[PDB]
């Protein structure tokens, strides 16, 4: 697994890779990793495949209760907070999560929170996560400006899961991309990794390790 | 099934009163006299033994009872009441003070622990005030001898000498002609003798009376030698022989 | 979670044209101690079921009063209780089956693997296997412990699928399992040579066979083995 | 004194028979369903005109395709609505879908009865819930205090409610529009009213599947209250 | 447990315990809510039937739920009392799970729901307690009053009064108060008060007591003195 | 009169007013028919709207796919008793792998009324029901009263004027008993049988209610112009 | 010590079409080596046009099944016989997994149908409730035999058209329901051969409009 | 069943009032005069004893004035066993609040939570509310020297003199006549004697028939002392005022 988020000026950027696996044995190369908490929130997927997936969508309906009652739409803050008292309760019991929840509102501009299963809640600008964290981590670094168009800033999103698809053996198979607005979050594909590799390669000059 | 009377039965009517603790005080105007005395060297406490039938034994029926090794008690009004009132004064001298403090309880808060089941009675739900008041004589290292009076509100008082029940108020008073801060245990069972015989109607003897004193330390009743600290119960209940003794010299 | 104590081994069954077969030994064994010579290990159920269990006999004892609760409490209420409203095979199955996985499930299982046998309503045979996991299935030919390594491939050689059934009579199909009960007899450590074994049957109903033995053995054989490899004498 | 469950000799619940007599003293809400959605309005009627009207809430949505007005003792809706909304949202969550608009009342429908010595007393309200649902398209409800519901082409509850009962009978046909049942709906308000009409003291609101429940905006129902005006000195 | 229905409904669809509830209020103190251009001013009636009275120490009738909201009441003293702590431990949980402190309005949407519960839930008896909840929203400068009674309904108020004679001062704050012109000062929104409350008082002296709530948190009560001098400005404007 | 104040106390007589009470709420109920041959058994029912402008309230309700019951008073006590029926069903498939018999569906339901009449605190159902059918001794009909009375017959009616229907079927004993493979002569016969009972209106396509289960028959309700043939 | 859980064997292919779908499965039961039946039936039709199975430990597999088919029944009592959509089923099912988390049905289960376009669905769980919607999947003891197999022939994975050399891929043309048991057959043919816990017979269940209709084959019974 | 025996203790009459709470007061009306004054350099408690008897044993005895803590004491006017109760209660509060903080328990604390307590009785459980009226004299080093006053609706207010029991409507009148702001509380023992002596309905006021106490910062520098008077100092001091 690797799954990416980070703010810029145009707003957030969400990108995951698509790999599960059982041991050595690739279970599915189709899993979707971003769950669309609702048309404003997303939230990624990392450790629990169920833990991530169930309350992630039953965070979802926290939400729609939030702005039923209240008549307005729910921050990032009191969103994650959700999650993270929802599974602090559980602390012990053996939950496994690693998950970014990201959104876009009026009082906060672009904002993400690092929700983990032991209880850690980390506001911050970028965050990385999986057995690929370390390798997508390298190219955020070195490439990221606040000042990124959306153009540029999906591009590297969509080139740091590669890095990390290349080099971790259990993150591949395909890329999904995901642009967060204020109105809403916007689909940006699906990206096979094995088409996508040789096609940046060429176009980037990168990879010269690799014959092609 | 269950308890559903989850509500008071005693309240305040328009005047104020608590209609039930007034009436369990007039079930106790009517139980039988009983008195206590306090002397410089022990207390007294004595009541007649109201036999309901010839045959029945009225040894078996035991009006004073020992709370403590140096705490005992005497009732008037509903016999009942004070039975199971004895039965919980003495569970609760152990569970609240003995079992803590490794000591039994010094009068004045054996009798507020009473006290308090009698106060729940007239507050709780489902429940009556119990009917009868209590007279309470005991002794402890610090403060000495002791008299208190519990009533069915769960209120308590000390007394120098008093009475309660039938003839509570003729026997008052006499108590008062009777009484000085100077009186000898000896002088004390005497007053309370005479005192007794005038709320008596029928026969006046040893088998007729209950009384018992709180004195000295009797280490013959203590069942055991070997611990100097031990020195035994001052609760001590006289028999009808000693009781009859004390009329001829009356 | 226990350990079984006194414990039951192997129970047989089979089906055939028009009913099911099944058997168990009398023997109640303390680890290696044989030490309990006289336990029925087959509990029949009105005249239509017979329940077959293994493993551990307290827990045994206890399905016994369960099912001896259960026709108790058919029958209360019930003017066709002894008719159309009778126990059947499936409901009796049914009902342990829910009752094993509950106690699975629960961390404190009924130590025992059991085969329920009977004839249905319709005249259909009934035949299906449960244990303390809460596993089931069914299968022309069932059997618990030794008697799933040893008695199912004979009892497979008779009846091998589905098709084999109605060409399987109430002769042939006896034959096997008495058969199957001497072979394990001369290789399951902890079994016993007294068996009883039940027949239901469409048309001739449940007959029930007590103290039965095992016989027509070959020993004579043993007489000329000597040594374990060069000894002559 | 007596049961809080008690029937009378003739079958019927005290305390039910009593909260109905509440919801009569409440103020009038009105809805109309059609092919093109489902209307609902409401008489604010206000105790004074310091009380900022616009904090009269007598109309709530309970989920996007599903909205409802009150009648009666209005504070015992509160607990029914969070009910409402948590059903509905409980359902989307176990089932990745909407809620029928007839499963819904039911189970706000179960709470009514669940009163005893659960709550002490019957609510002291009526509901109107109307919505949308892709089998039985466009509904409308009345949900009671006794626990009973039934569907309804137009409905009308409150104090003026037998006088716009028999007024719905007369208007209402098979082919109305939405515009036709919103000045429909403004009409009879207007006529059971005590106080005039207009956008401050009335409100409509309407429930489409393209659209949703949507509460409409004191300037939207000034125009329809215009119209409506115009039409009637037309003839 | 304690179970009996206590609030049920009557043959004419009436619950007298709620009612009975509302006479409790009538009894009260009178209190009364003013919002003006940039703030909101809550007055209270203090009885001079108690002089030997120990102002310092004695409960003070406008109490602060948060730094930013206030709420007053009329009718028993005592049960205003467990709303007001409520109300306190639900203003801190809102901020630690939502991380904001509660809107004015959320505020009143609780205390209201508290009040409604004792209605029909078992063993209970409602509150005898009418509030008035004042203050601004975080971030917000936009001036918020609202009122609850002991039934559970709430609602928003451009000015209101509660208590003993708040017909009288509901009567001069309806043709007093405009709303297309609210009271644009501090200034200007306690005198308007203290006017109303000096329709109903007696004295002018220790008997009125006036808190103003501004935005961003900025609470104060008035003394002695500085009310004193309104009740003198108001009269002698008076004599003419 | 000073001893219907709850179901905890017996009259002088030895009557249970509060029981008669709800009684009392049947028979101001719509019209509900029950009848069955030996193959069949059929539901037939009157709706009643509260207007023009309202629905008819359904009166039929599925129990399992071989029972299911018609009711007569408070709409929700039936939704109370079916929801407990649809369970006791349900424990009997699940645990036993066995239909539950429409005789101990009667007794379950009997001693659930009974808890009801004989505690402080509760009230009695106020519904009447009539349960049918098809079980391994063939069709049945049920009469459920919630005092707790349970009674199996042939055919039946509960509700207001349900007395005209009840003495057709009587008459008609020997007939309808006998129809035997014909489903829709079996339900005509209901649908005559409920007209006895009917004044000033008729049946209609979305007043009549009708409900069939039977030998190769799951049981099914039937309700608009699913009807019209039989009207 | 007491091990409340069990291995049942069993494989398990769903594979979703254009206006289908099927669900297959072998029919052995087995525990160690043994040989439990060779015929005990493991794909489940469950009532709305919706067929489920439930592989791995089979007590729980069994409950799991049980428990759904319980929730179809309910599904209609409470929403007046409305039909339940495949979409509607996977998020229940998600539900009655995730109920048990701290002691799970130790199953891998797969339901197949239509969805509301008429199109045909497959959707994979794991045993705390995991779900995803799928056009292949395999599951069970030989999954890791089947599926590569599967990536080849069904979605032509490194097929490339001859001439081109690698430059344009095999376009991805539908295949019929005739096609998609050609290579149903083929894989647990071919698993039966490698892997001991997979023989005896194959049952396939296939979902259409029309309704649910079976096929059964016979396989090798070493 | 049991609902017709049920007084129904929590309910409003027509008018708006807690039955029972009223009639516990007029209960109250009738318990021996308590008074509290509060002076600059202390508090003063004055209580007298019921129609009381020569028998009575005097110096072991207490039915008015209890001790909460070193810094705070109540006066008792009402059912005394029903007072014991909420006592404790209140001994058990201030030990807990040392506990938690470290700080012994603000005067206002103390006296907020066991109006609490009362007022619970007063909306739900369907018991009798608590016959008990108490006067509050205590000290912390917020508010220095504190007068309160609780009664059975729980409701409770701040006092610079203030009497509960019998005759509190004469007793106020006499307080609010004599007591000035900058009073000592050598002066607000002899005011407190002198009410009690006026308003008493016994013939002549004795050391017998009186319990006195009081909360001083005469304690040796910067701390608080309660004397709890005997009675031979009650003789002492109605002898030095002039009483006797
Ligand atoms: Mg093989």
């Amino acid at each position: 697994t690797t799954t990416l988020a980070f703010r810029f000026q145009g707003g957030i950027i969400v990108a995951v890779d698509s790999r599960a696996t059982a041991g050595n044995w690739v279970a599915s190369q189709t899993v979707k990793k971003v769950i669309e908490i609702n048309p404003f929130l997303l939230g990624t997927m990392a450790g629990g495949a169920a833990d991530c997936q169930f309350w992630e969508t039953w965070l979802g309906s926290q939400c729609r209760l939030h702005e039923l009652r209240e008549k307005e739409r729910i921050s990032v803050a009191a969103a994650s907070k959700i999650l993270s008292n929802l599974v602090y309760q559980y602390k012990g019991a053996g939950l496994s999560m690693g998950t970014m929840i990201c959104g876009y509102t009026r009082k906060e501009g672009p904002t993400i929170y690092y929700v983990d299963s032991d209880g850690t809640r980390l506001k911050g600008d970028i965050f990385c996560v999986g057995s690929g964290q370390t390798f997508a981590y390298g190219v955020l670094d070195s490439n990221y400006k606040w000042d990124l168009s959306v153009e540029d800033a999906l591009y590297l999103g969509k080139r740091s899961i590669l890095a990390a698809a290349h080099r971790d053996a259990y993150s591949g198979g395909s890329v999904n991309l995901y642009h967060v607005t204020e109105d809403g979050w916007i689909y940006h594909g699906n990206h096979d990794v094995g088409e996508l590799f040789w096609k940046v390669k060429e176009e980037e000059g990168s990879f010269n390790n690799v014959i092609g | 099934m269950t308890d559903r009377y989850s509500f008071s039965l005693t309240t305040f009517s328009p005047s104020g009163k608590l209609g039930q603790i007034d009436y369990a005080l007039t079930a106790v105007k009517q139980g039988v006299t009983s008195l206590g005395i306090k002397a410089t060297n022990g207390v007294v406490i004595a009541t007649e033994k109201k036999s309901s039938s010839p045959l029945a034994m009225s040894e078996t029926l035991s009006k004073v009872s020992l709370l403590t090794p140096d705490i005992g008690a005497v009732y008037s009004g509903m016999g009942p009441d004070y039975r199971v009132l004895v039965d919980k004064s003495r569970k609760v001298a152990h569970t609240s003070y003995k079992r803590i403090y490794g000591e039994y309880p010094p009068t004045k808060l054996l009798v507020s622990e009473v006290a308090k089941i009698m106060q729940e009675a007239t507050q709780s739900g489902g429940v009556r005030p119990f009917g009868v008041s209590l007279l309470i004589a005991g002794h402890d290292e610090f403060n000495g001898f002791s008299l208190y009076q519990v009533d069915p509100s769960g209120s308590y008082f000390p007394w120098k000498a008093t009475a309660i029940g039938k003839g509570s108020v003729a026997a008052k008073t006499f108590l008062e002609k009777r009484w000085n801060d100077e009186l000898e245990l000896e002088d004390a069972i005497h007053i309370a003798l005479l005192t007794l015989k005038e709320s008596v109607e029928g026969e006046f003897n040893g088998d007729t009376i209950e009384l018992a004193i709180i004195g000295d330390e009797n280490p013959d009743l203590l069942g055991y030698t070997g611990i100097p600290t031990d020195k035994g119960p001052r609760f001590r209940k006289l028999t009808s022989q000693e009781i009859n003794d004390r009329l001829e010299a009356l | 979670t226990q350990q079984p104590i006194v414990t039951g081994t192997s129970v047989i069954s089979m089906k055939y044209d028009n009913g099911v077969i099944i058997a168990a030994d009398n023997l109640g064994s303390y680890g290696s101690l044989l030490r309990f010579n006289g336990v029925e290990r087959l509990i029949p159920v009105g005249d239509n079921t017979v329940v077959g269990i293994s493993g551990d006999i307290s827990d045994m004892q206890h399905i016994e009063r369960l099912l001896k609760d259960l026709v108790t409490e058919n029958a209360y209420d019930n003017p066709l209780a002894d008719a159309e409203e009778a126990l059947e095979p499936s409901y009796i199955f049914e009902y342990l089956a829910t009752v094993m996985y509950q106690r699975r499930s629960k961390m404190n299982p009924l130590w025992n693997a059991i085969i329920v046998a009977g004839v249905q309503s319709n005249g259909d045979q009934f035949l299906r296997y449960v244990n303390l996991l809460g596993v089931t299935y069914s299968s022309p030919t069932l059997a618990t412990g030794f008697g799933a390594h040893m008695a199912n491939p004979l009892l497979r050689k008779v009846v091998d699928r589905e098709s084999d059934i109605p060409k399987t009579t109430v002769q042939v199909a006896e034959e096997a399992i008495v058969n199957a009960m001497r072979v394990l007899y001369y290789r399951d450590a902890r079994s016993s040579r007294n068996f009883s074994l039940a027949i239901i049957d469409k048309n001739t109903g449940l007959t029930f066979k007590k103290n039965l033995q095992v016989e027509n053995m070959k020993w004579d054989f043993a007489k000329d083995i000597k040594g374990y490899g060069t000894q002559k004498i | 004194d007596r049961g809080v469950s008690t029937f009378s000799p003739e079958g019927r619940l005290f305390q039910v028979e009593y909260s109905l007599e509440a919801i009569k003293l409440g103020s009038t809400a009105i809805g109309i369903a059609t092919k093109e959605g489902v209307v609902l309005g409401v008489e604010k009627r206000a105790t004074s005109p310091l009380l900022e009207s616009d904090s009269i809430e007598k109309i709530v949505e309970i989920d996007r395709h599903i909205g409802c007005a009150m009648s009666g003792l209005t504070a015992d809706a509160r607990s029914m609505i969070e009910h409402a909304r948590t059903a509905a949202v409980t359902h989307n969550l176990y089932y990745d879908e909407d809620i029928n608009v007839e499963s819904l009342t039911q189970s706000v429908c179960d709470l009514a009865l669940r009163f005893g010595e659960l709550m002490s007393r019957p609510f002291g309200v009526a509901l109107l819930i109307a919505g949308h649902d892709a089998d039985d398209g466009y509904q409308l409800f009345h949900a009671e205090p006794s626990g009973t519901f039934y569907r309804y082409n137009a409905k009308a509850i409150g104090s003026g409610s037998e006088g716009a009962q028999a007024e719905l009978l007369n208007e209402w046909h098979s082919s109305l529009t939405l515009k036709e049942a919103e000045l429909l709906v403004l009409k009879i308000l207007k006529q059971v009213m005590e106080e005039k009409l207009d956008e401050n003291n009335a409100q409509l609101s309407c429930i489409t599947k393209q659209d949703g429940f949507k509460i409409y905006d004191n300037e939207k129902t000034a125009e329809l209250i215009k119209e409506l005006k115009e039409k009637e000195a037309a003839e | 447990g304690y179970d009996r229905a206590l609030s049920i409904f009557s043959p004419d669809g009436h619950i007298f315990q709620v009612e009975y509830a509302l006479e409790a209020v009538k009894r009260g103190t009178c209190a009364v809510g003013v919002k003006g251009k940039n703030c909101v001013v809550l007055g209270c009636e203090r009885r001079s039937t108690l002089k030997l009275q120990d102002t310092r120490i004695t409960p003070s009738k406008v109490s602060k739920i948060d730094s930013h909201v206030v709420l007053s009441f009329s009718g028993l003293n005592a049960d205003s009392r467990i709303l007001i702590e409520k109300a306190r431990v639900e203003a801190q949980s809102h901020r630690l799970t939502l991380e904001d402190p509660v809107t004015v309005e959320y505020l009143t949407r609780y205390v209201a729901g508290v009040q409604q519960r004792y209605t029909q839930s078992g063993g209970v008896r409602p509150f005898g307690v009418s509030t008035l909840i004042a203050g601004f929203d975080p971030r917000d400068d936009e001036p918020k009053l609202y009122q609850t009674e002991p039934s559970g309904i709430y609602s928003s108020w451009s000015a209101q009064t509660i208590g003993r004679n708040s017909k009288t001062v509901r009567e001069f704050l309806e043709k007093n108060y405009d709303r297309k012109e609210p009271p644009a000062t501090v200034e200007e929104c306690v005198k308007l008060t203290v006017r109303s409350l000096l329709e109903v008082v007696q004295t002018g002296a220790k008997n009125i007591e006036i808190t103003v709530v501004k935005p961003d948190s900025d609470i104060v009560a008035l003394s002695s003195e500085e009310i004193n001098q309104y009740v003198t400005q108001i009269e002698q404007e008076k004599q003419e | 009169n000073n001893y219907d104040g709850d179901t905890v106390t017996f009259s002088p007589t030895g009557r249970l007013f509060q029981v008669e009470y709800a009684l009392e709420a049947i028979k101001q109920g719509s019209v509900t028919v029950g009848l069955r041959s030996n193959t069949h058994a059929v539901l037939v029912a009157l709706k009643r709207n509260a207007d023009e402008l309202s629905s008819y309230q359904k009166k039929i309700i599925k129990c399992d796919e071989h029972m299911g019951l018609s009711l007569a008073g408070l709409a929700p006590d039936a939704r109370v008793l079916s929801n407990y029926l649809r369970q006791q069903c349900n424990y009997s498939s699940l645990v036993f792998n066995r239909k539950l018999a429409v005789e101990r569906a009667g007794h379950l339901l009997c001693d659930k009324a009974q808890k009801n009449t004989q505690s402080y605190g509760g009230r009695p159902y106020g519904v009447g029901l009539l349960i049918i059918g098809y079980d391994k001794s063939g069709a049945h009909l049920l009469e459920f009263q919630p005092s707790g009375n349970v009674t199996e017959l042939y055919g039946t009616a509960i509700g207001a004027r349900s007395q005209g229907a009840k003495t057709y079927l009587e008459r008609t004993l020997d007939t309808f008993i006998k129809i035997d493979g014909n489903p829709d002569e079996l339900i005509k016969a209901g649908v005559e049988a409920i007209s006895q009972s009917l004044r000033d209106e008729s049946l209609t396509v979305d007043n009549l209610s009708i409900a069939i289960v039977g030998k190769d028959t799951p049981f099914t309700i039937y309700d608009g112009e699913a009807v019209a043939k039989y009207i | 010590q007491f091990n409340p859980y069990g291995d049942n064997g069993g494989t398990i292919l769903g594979i979703a079409g254009e206006d289908f779908a099927v669900l297959a499965g072998d029919t052995r039961n087995i525990t160690d080596y043994s040989i439990n039946s060779r015929y005990e039936p493991k794909v489940f039709d469950c009532g709305d046009n919706i067929v489920m199975s439930a592989n791995g430990f089979a007590a729980d597999g069994d409950a799991l099944v049980k428990r759904f088919k319980n929730s179809v029944k309910w599904y209609h009592f409470d929403h007046n016989d409305k039909k339940l959509s495949i979409n509607s089923a996977a998020r229940n099912i998600q539900h009655l997994l995730y109920g048990k988390r701290f002691f799970p049905y130790y199953v891998h289960t797969i339901i197949a149908g239509l969805d509301e376009d008429g199109k045909g669905a497959v959707y994979s769980f794991d045993p705390v409730g995991s779900y995803e919607r799928e056009q292949c999947r395999a599951g069970g003891a030989a999954a890791s035999l089947i599926m590569p197999f599967l990536d080849n022939q069904v979605n032509f994975k490194n097929q490339y058209e001859p001439g081109t050399n690698g430059k344009v891929k095999k376009p991805l043309k539908y295949l019929s329901v005739e096609e998609v048991i050609k290579l149903v057959r083929d894989s647990f043919t071919s698993a039966t051969e490698r892997h001991i816990q997979v023989g005896d017979g194959l049952e396939i269940l296939i979902v259409t409009k029309d309704g649910v209709r079976k096929e059964f084959y016979e396989l090798k019974r070493d | 069943g049991s609902r017709r025996y049920d007084s129904r203790t929590t309910i409003f009459s027509p008018e708006g009032r807690l039955y029972q709470v009223e009639y516990a007061l007029e209960s109250i009306s009738h318990a021996g005069t308590a008074i509290g004054i509060m002076a600059s350099d202390g508090i003063v408690l004055a209580a007298e004893r019921k129609v009381t008897s020569t028998l009575l044993e005097q110096d072991t005895s207490t039915e008015k004035l209890y001790k909460l803590n070193d810094k705070i004491a109540v006066a008792v006017a009402g059912l005394t066993a029903d007072a014991e109760i909420l006592i404790n209660t209140a001994r058990i509060h201030a030990q807990n609040y040392l506990k938690t903080y470290n700080e012994d328990i603000p005067v206002e604390i103390l006296v907020r939570r066991l109006s609490d307590i009362k007022q619970g009785y007063t909306q739900h459980g369907g018991l009798r509310p608590f016959g008990v009226s108490f006067i509050y004299a205590g000290y912390d080093d917020r508010y220095g020297y504190q007068l309160y006053t609780s009664n059975p609706s729980g409701n409770y207010t701040g006092w610079k003199a203030i009497s509960v029991g019998a005759n509190t409507s004469a007793a106020q009148t006499l307080l609010q006549m004599d007591y000035k702001d900058d009073m000592k509380v050598d002066d607000a023992i002899e005011l407190a004697l002198k009410t009690l002596s006026k308003t008493t309905d016994s013939s002549a006021l004795t050391y017998d028939r009186l319990e006195f106490a009081t909360i001083r910062k005469g304690a040796n520098d910067g701390e608080v002392y309660q004397k709890i008077f005997k009675p031979q100092e009650i003789k002492d001091i109605l002898v030095k005022t002039g009483i006797t």
